[PDB]
């Protein structure tokens, strides 16, 4: 969990001790991440699905969860994938909410991201190259 | 300026520190949900049932109500703000109904907001295709603009039919099915005219003025038991039960959908009329999500009442025998219009008449009449109409 | 012909489609009224906004479009729902949910309306207002449901449907705008809701009301209140269209004036006192001395630009008016003691007024000191605020003979003993049962016409029964099944339960029985 | 007193034991009758049940409405009343008497035993409907002219109240 | 003009003088006045309506019009009537703007107020009684 | 949470105490209209030409431009990244065009999302009301499923053309008109098949797939000079103009609006279909909207540019002459299905087609040929095209 | 036939067209990007978001009416626009009309892409960026 924080590792340091973790030879290279990062646009819609959604059902699935209130969006970072279902959130919410109305305030996605039905999922998986894309 | 200008607390520094200072750092309960305890139609509560459920404030000595006591102020002589007295059916709960579609007001303008504008998009690009010029110009000028202008008084009528309801009914969900409906049917009308307005604009000495529709309406015998069924429904009856029931599942459900499906919109289709269908398309539209509702109140509810719904059969079976006579006999009126217009097979001759009669009466048995227990024999209801063919 | 015509691109604009409303209805001899009246509405009447229902839906729907994208956008993402003074999100439990009864009813009303006119406009004018009212109902559900979700204190935000049934100041609000919207001659009805409650009262209660809110830090109730005033002011119009279409009726110059003074007394006597209490007792930051807010609207520009105008036409300044100014003075401080003593019996929590707000009431009402604020000072130092005190006013005012009486025909309360307001008890007797009237004007009303008021009081429905036990049965409680929702502070500790309450041993009596 | 609960209580559990005894429209009519003139509007002649009578009042009328649809041809539930009486007889009947009324005092009377007698389930609720709001109409032309001309001591020895205090 | 400000009159009075002058006896009964009073609410176009139309035009042709600031809303009072045209309100503002458009912000009139064609117009005058409405 | 949570300016008191120092008491200039350098068209400035006019960063060597110097980065070989090399037309200034609808990318969506909503509740309730009952069924499972299906690949075709344009015209405005001409095409073509897909709801065994349309798209000699022409403007050539020009106002303004208004619709409203107008209705109104812009960037514009406006004719004429001939021909393969139908006097009689296409080519001449210059004899293409009839 | 059938209500949703998109393009030997590339892109690929021009709309439109909603009515009414440190309301000249050019030019690069992909799906969301650059730009 805590590995997913936004100022996890080296965001730690500050002045010097910064400079020379930053310019270490090992981090001249990028390195292959299992994580996916979901940024939330922050409305009364988005921060209901963040209360009883994420930090509920999703963080009990997924305990790598870590969600940082970043003012005006929620920074979300997890290991593997994160998963919303349109259909759950319209329940929660009263209200008529199909996964392209769940987009409205979805504002960024590092990592493959994809609709199915009423599913949104975002994933570490290479879709496409690994594993197919389908229809309903 | 005279008067202070105000600080606001949400930005003023300072106001802001006071009151920032006064919030607690925790909630004082936890139940977020508005009016938790409304008994859910569907899985979860919805936000339909959430700002519409037990607005009215009901007493206890109304059927459902959460309140108690009497009214403060009650009409002279002694008549209650709202009273059992307004109906004769009877109800464990008068907050049960749901309309299907879940509309409270900003889903109910949102969606009529969509469709005029959209109408003023069509009429502009309409007008500049020239489409106008493949219309049968007898269709045109003789059935459109006379006949169908004088149906916009059918819609009006039952349009009118709806203020003591909106008055009288006894509750919230049930008023608010009853005034988008009145307001959809004033719309019906409304577009009606809009039509000839706009074919008036592209036809030189086309008439657009009400005058001929109102004559033919008030005067023509193809509308007699038409006018005259409305004007009972309207300023007839006050039960508001039996308005909704005979203005929407009788009336509108066998005489409406004659006139407006199986002959204007139908029959456009055969006149090459382009125009027309986009309005029908409305009304017809409206009659559905209407139906939805009426459906839910009358069959769903209503006729299966734990404790009143054979005592409410009772009454729903007498209105529809009097007022399906009454349609019956507004559509052997009505068909006297085929006279008018140039016999197509299996459309305007006898035959096409007969299917589409058994349409209207086959589709309101099963969607009316054999969930109340009516009995109705759809062929003999089907002669009966001829007779005037 | 089939070839050529015109084709330059062309609709047709609502103002065209309405020019032929008026002839939309016809005649036939049942085509008349269903509802008992005085009057008769000229057929000729027309309306002063040319309304269809196609541009009525396109002009609502952008309203709403702005409005929700605020709230839930916007302030949201502010975090502006626990942004709000703890007094002032307290107060809009109160004014949302109580607004939102005379938003239905209205509904009903125009209604009833809709049925007298016999115009076709003046039928057009109704109905739109018939539409408007349901917007209403489901604008002020929707700021209780936004404060439900986002303050810090969603009791009573979350169930005034229900809770409101326990208090006494719920029965007054049915009575000036529920019961008074319906019931009654049809233009009786006209007067109480569109040229009183409406074109006088709502300037007040949802104009005025916004710049206390945003004073307070609330900015959700102006995004959504002046939103339902732009839709008010077309009823403004029908309760003038209402006066003109019976204005050559003979009827009018015989009874107008009587229905006109009974609605403009019947309003007054409640919002009067109530709103001053609520804007002033319920905010922390005040905007201006509520006397000042009556006078300039109600005084002096309703009473001049709507009943002063109207003067060449038979309308008469409304002979109550001397008796409503007295109330705008003192009346809301009156109520203010029967509020706090009786304070378990709400959904909302209170705040007595600290040292900067009796220097501000002593200021602009001078005497409010040594009569309401010596006694507000004795209370909290008996123990107002503190659970463990057993203290509760309306045993302290029953000790010292300063009784409360529910007057029979408006259902405010009255506390003859300490009011500086208008008013002073009559008891009568009538066919064996007692009956407390408060002033002039409404006991006429009830003389003349008992079987139009006979509405249960708190007293005749509680008597004998202990406090708790009421609020209790009326689910007056938090989610714990113990915290009351009302509370007599508004911090976040010390609240008082169930079993507080019965400590003190506070027992409803029969205020009548002395008599 | 000590009042029991509001919605629940003694009072009306005993009164719905009576109601469920009726088993004929005859008797049921009666009943209700006999109910409205003892304990409904001003002049009721009992206040003993006031908190009470109201709901007491609807479960009579749903026991004489169910025996009406169990027990009498669909067009009596038209046009009679459960009297016997013709519908439209009895309509002509109450509107000929409020218009021959001399004072304000004699309609007041006139329109309250009306609805007394005939309150629906016993009138058809069309008829009953149209005759209360005609009714109505006579009643407030009555009273509401010359409003304010009687002071408020005369108009408390009109009406005939015992009056107990006047601060 | 200064007669139709907000606190115009007995409003400047405080305590005992003002308590005084309320309960005069000359002001017991209501004084019939010539003025009507708009309110809009706060809103980008409103906002320019107010600039450019009613502060610039509108009080060159009546110059007793006042216009106060009340936080979430605009309080206007003039002598005789304000007349707005939402055909020159759309050619400031740069965007369709009928009558109606024009109606989704005005919060309240004391007075007379209607519309026809493109304009709204809140009077003194008794529209219906002692002028007649009409049609387009 | 490992990050700070940051204090709010507009709300935090501290911080927007600070804020509140440092803001001026007064403005710093008075000039608050957004570009109002613009050139407007109208009496004032729209908020579509300040949203839209510059957004382009064209030097003044490519005519209109405000920017200097040459590209920071161009194509291997030296292309830029926008060029007068990209089209045959000159013109004084590229910014000079104006969609008369004012359309730029919010009211756009606006619109369409109403139609998108209020179609949906359109077909939930056609599928309710049972009119699919009516309809013709060899009309339905012949003409309409297949040969309504195949026309699909020319609004996809037509869609597919606007590429290169969206990459190479040279300029915002001509940009935003090429797009959302772009988008209702594609979006035409994905109305039929969504038309299909719900005959197949309610029809057991038709079939929606696209199997069939396409062997006809792609074989049936009574689309084959159509998809020759579509293939031709989509993929022979890229001069964006030309493509504008040959896409909108011949071919669509000529076989596209025939197909679409004079056989499909006109046609559906003789064999009792109530169902495609519906469709129809939206393709019209979006021609009719394409046309305006159209219009503007050709007619009123580019024919009339104070230099170049002769020059521009010179190949506007030529390609006129060209693709009108591809257009004729393709006309020509598809009066053909008229074989297919059922003979109806003033419709699919040779003098009903007479008319038809009399209007077709009668109306281009009035909207587009004779505003250039082109003189075309309309009896002498009718005449052609009726020797395919 | 003329007298039954079913009567349920139904719809189509987006994704039951969507499953149609990829049959839309046919072959031809002219039917190949216009534009120089080394590479080949394939034929079969198919698009993460199943997205057509009627729901493409509705998306974006009920984005955008929430967002004027807070800009032209509830910001407008705080004053929010006068709130900023000048440093800030300076820097975002530069940041919006810079990004601006971004958004405009991607219009241009995203047709350019359209035009490059033989698969009907990946024009397709190419498609989708074309329209949302315009957006974008419009929002700057
Ligand atoms: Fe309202
Ligand atoms: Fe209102
Ligand atoms: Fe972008």
């Amino acid at each position: 969990s805590a590995h997913n924080a936004y100022n996890a590792g080296i965001m730690q340091k500050t002045g010097k001790a910064f400079a020379d973790e930053f310019f270490a030879e090992e981090n001249q290279v990028v390195h292959e991440s299992n994580a996916v990062v979901l940024v939330l646009m922050k409305s009364d819609e988005i921060d209901a699905i963040i209360e009883d959604i994420v930090l509920k059902g999703g963080k009990a699935k997924n305990p790598s969860i870590v969600v940082e209130d970043k003012a005006g969006f929620w920074w979300i970072k997890a290991d593997g994938a994160i998963e919303i279902d349109a259909a759950e959130a319209g329940e929660l919410l009263g209200k008529p909410f199909s996964v392209y109305d769940l987009l409205i305030n979805v504002s960024s996605t590092v990592g493959r991201a994809y609709t199915l039905g009423t599913k949104f999922t975002i994933t570490s998986e290479l879709m496409g190259l690994d594993r197919a894309l389908t229809d309903i | 300026q005279s008067s202070q200008v105000t600080k606001r607390g949400l930005t003023d520094p300072e106001r802001a520190a006071i009151i920032a200072a006064a919030v607690p750092d925790h909630a004082l309960d936890t139940q977020r949900k508005y009016h938790y305890f409304i008994q859910p139609r569907w899985k979860r509560l919805s936000e339909y049932e959430q700002l519409s459920c037990y607005a009215q404030p009901n007493p206890d000595w109304i059927a459902g109500g959460l309140d108690w006591g009497d009214w403060t102020q009650k009409f002279h002589g002694g008549r209650p703000s709202w009273g059992n007295e307004s109906t004769e059916l009877r109800t464990t709960d008068w907050y049960r109904h749901r309309d299907p579609a879940r509309r409270w007001h900003h889903p109910y303008v949102k969606d009529k907001s969509e469709e005029a504008r959209y109408t003023q998009r069509f009429l502009a690009a309409y007008s500049s295709e020239g489409s106008i010029r493949t219309i049968d110009p007898y269709w045109r000028d003789e059935i459109l603009n006379k006949y169908f202008g004088a149906l916009l008084y059918s819609e009006y009528g039952l349009f009118n039919a709806h203020s003591s309801v909106g008055r009288d009914c006894l509750s919230d969900t049930i008023r608010q099915t009853a005034v988008f409906a009145a307001l959809d049917k004033v719309d019906n009308a409304q577009m009606i005219q809009m039509e000839r307005l706009f074919i008036a604009k592209l036809v030189p000495g086309f008439d657009a003025s009400t005058d001929v529709p109102k004559k033919i309406w008030t005067t023509d015998p193809i509308y007699s038991g038409a006018r005259a069924t409305v004007q009972e429904i309207w300023q007839g009856v006050q039960d508001w039960n039996e308005i909704l029931w005979a203005g929407h599942a009788v009336y509108d459900a066998t005489f409406g959908q004659f006139a407006r499906r199986e002959f204007f919109q139908r029959l456009a289709t055969v006149y090459g009329d382009t125009l027309t269908p986009f309005f029908t398309a409305q009304s017809q539209t409206y009659f559905q999500t209407t139906r939805g509702a009426i459906d839910d109140l009358f069959v769903y509810c209503l006729a299966n009442d734990s404790e009143f719904g054979a005592h409410n059969r009772t009454f729903l079976n007498a209105w529809t025998e009097h007022y399906l006579a009454s349609s019956v006999a507004a559509l052997k009126d009505f068909v006297g219009l085929y006279a008018k217009v140039e016999k197509v097979a299996g459309a305007t001759d006898r035959a096409g008449v007969s299917e589409a009669l058994q349409r209207v009466f086959g589709d309101w048995k099963i969607d009316y009449a054999d969930k109340i227990g009516f009995r109705v024999d759809v062929d003999q209801k089907v002669d009966a109409v001829l007779a005037g063919y | 012909d089939a070839l050529k015509v015109n084709r330059a691109p062309v609709g047709v604009e609502p103002q065209e489609v309405h020019k032929w409303l008026q002839s939309f209805n016809w005649d036939f001899k049942e085509n008349r009224t269903k509802y008992p009246t005085k009057y008769h509405m000229a057929n000729e009447t027309k309306e002063q906004f040319k309304v269809i229902a196609k541009e009525y839906a396109r002009m609502e729907a952008a309203k709403d479009e702005r409005q929700f994208g605020t709230l839930l956008d916007g302030l949201t993402r502010l975090g502006a729902g626990n942004k709000v003074h703890p007094r002032w999100g307290e107060t809009m439990k109160v004014i949302s949910n109580f607004l939102e009864v005379g938003e239905y009813n209205a509904i009903a009303a125009s209604a009833m309306l809709w049925d007298s006119a016999t115009a076709a406009e003046q039928k057009n004018g109704y109905l739109a207002q018939v539409l408007d009212e349901i917007r209403h109902t489901h604008q002020c559900a929707f700021i209780n449901h936004y404060y439900s979700k986002h303050y810090h204190d969603p009791a009573g935000h979350n169930d005034a449907r229900r809770t409101r049934a326990i208090g006494p100041l719920w029965k007054g609000m049915k009575r000036v705008f529920a019961d008074g919207f319906i019931s009654g001659d049809a233009v009786e009805c006209s007067v109480n809701l569109q040229l009183v409650g409406e074109a006088c009262f709502t300037n007040p209660l949802i104009v005025a009301v916004t710049e206390w809110a945003s004073a307070n830090g609330d900015e959700i109730t102006p995004t959504v209140f002046l939103s339902v005033e732009t839709d008010e002011l077309r009823h403004m119009a029908n309760g003038y269209q209402t006066v003109v279409s019976i204005a050559n009726d003979p009827a009018s110059a015989k009874f107008l004036n009587t229905d006109l003074n009974n609605a403009f007394w019947t309003q007054q006597k409640y919002f009067t006192p109530v709103l001053g209490y609520l804007f002033e007792y319920g905010s922390k930051f005040k905007v201006e001395p509520w006397v000042k807010t009556w006078n300039r609207w109600v005084y002096e520009d309703w009473g001049g630009i709507w009943i002063g105008r109207l003067g060449k036409y038979g309308v008469e300044s409304p002979a109550s008016l001397r008796d409503a100014k007295r109330d705008a003075y003192w009346a809301h401080h009156d109520l203010a003691l029967a509020a706090y003593a009786m304070w378990p019996l709400g959904f909302a929590r209170l705040a007595l007024p600290d040292e900067e707000d009796q220097a501000w009431f002593e200021a602009n009402y001078p005497g409010w000191a040594d009569h309401y604020g010596k006694i507000f000072n004795e209370w909290k130092k008996l123990g107002y605020e503190d659970p463990k005190s057993g203290f509760i006013p309306y045993q302290w005012l029953l000790a010292n003979g300063h009784d409360v009486y529910i007057d029979r025909v408006s259902q405010v309360p009255f506390i003859p003993s300490l009011a500086k307001g208008t008013g002073s008890l009559r008891v009568h007797e009538f066919n064996g049962k007692k009956h407390s009237l408060t002033d002039d004007w409404g006991e006429r009303q009830w003389l003349i016409e008992p079987e139009r008021y006979e509405c249960h009081n708190v007293f005749e429905q509680y008597e004998g029964r202990e406090l708790s036990e009421v609020i209790a049965e009326g689910h007056g409680v938090r989610s714990d099944g113990k915290t009351l929702i009302a509370q007599p502070h508004t911090r976040g500790d010390n609240l008082w339960t169930l079993e507080d309450i019965k400590r003190a041993g506070c027992v409803f009596p029969d205020p009548l029985a002395k008599f | 007193a000590k009042r029991e609960p509001i919605h629940d209580n003694s009072i009306r559990t005993e009164w719905e034991a009576k109601i469920a005894k009726l088993t004929s429209v005859d008797q049921a009519t009666k009943f209700i009758q006999d109910f409205r003139l003892a304990y409904t509007s001003p002049f009721r002649k009992s206040y003993d049940i006031d908190v009470d009578y109201q709901y007491i009042e609807r479960k009579i009328e749903e026991k004489l409405s169910v025996l009406k649809t169990e027990k009498l041809p669909v067009a009596d539930l038209i046009t009679k009343a459960t009297t016997g009486e013709d519908a439209a007889a009895v309509e002509a009947t109450w509107i000929a008497k409020i218009k021959a009324a001399k004072s304000k005092y004699e309609a007041e009377r006139i329109h309250i035993e009306f609805r007394q007698l005939y309150k629906p389930p016993v009138l058809p609720v069309n008829v009953f409907l149209r005759t209360d709001a005609a009714l109505g109409t006579v009643l407030m032309e009555i009273r509401n002219t010359d409003y304010y001309g009687t002071p408020l001591e005369g108009l408390r020895k009109e009406r005939g109240v015992k009056v107990l205090h006047l601060q």
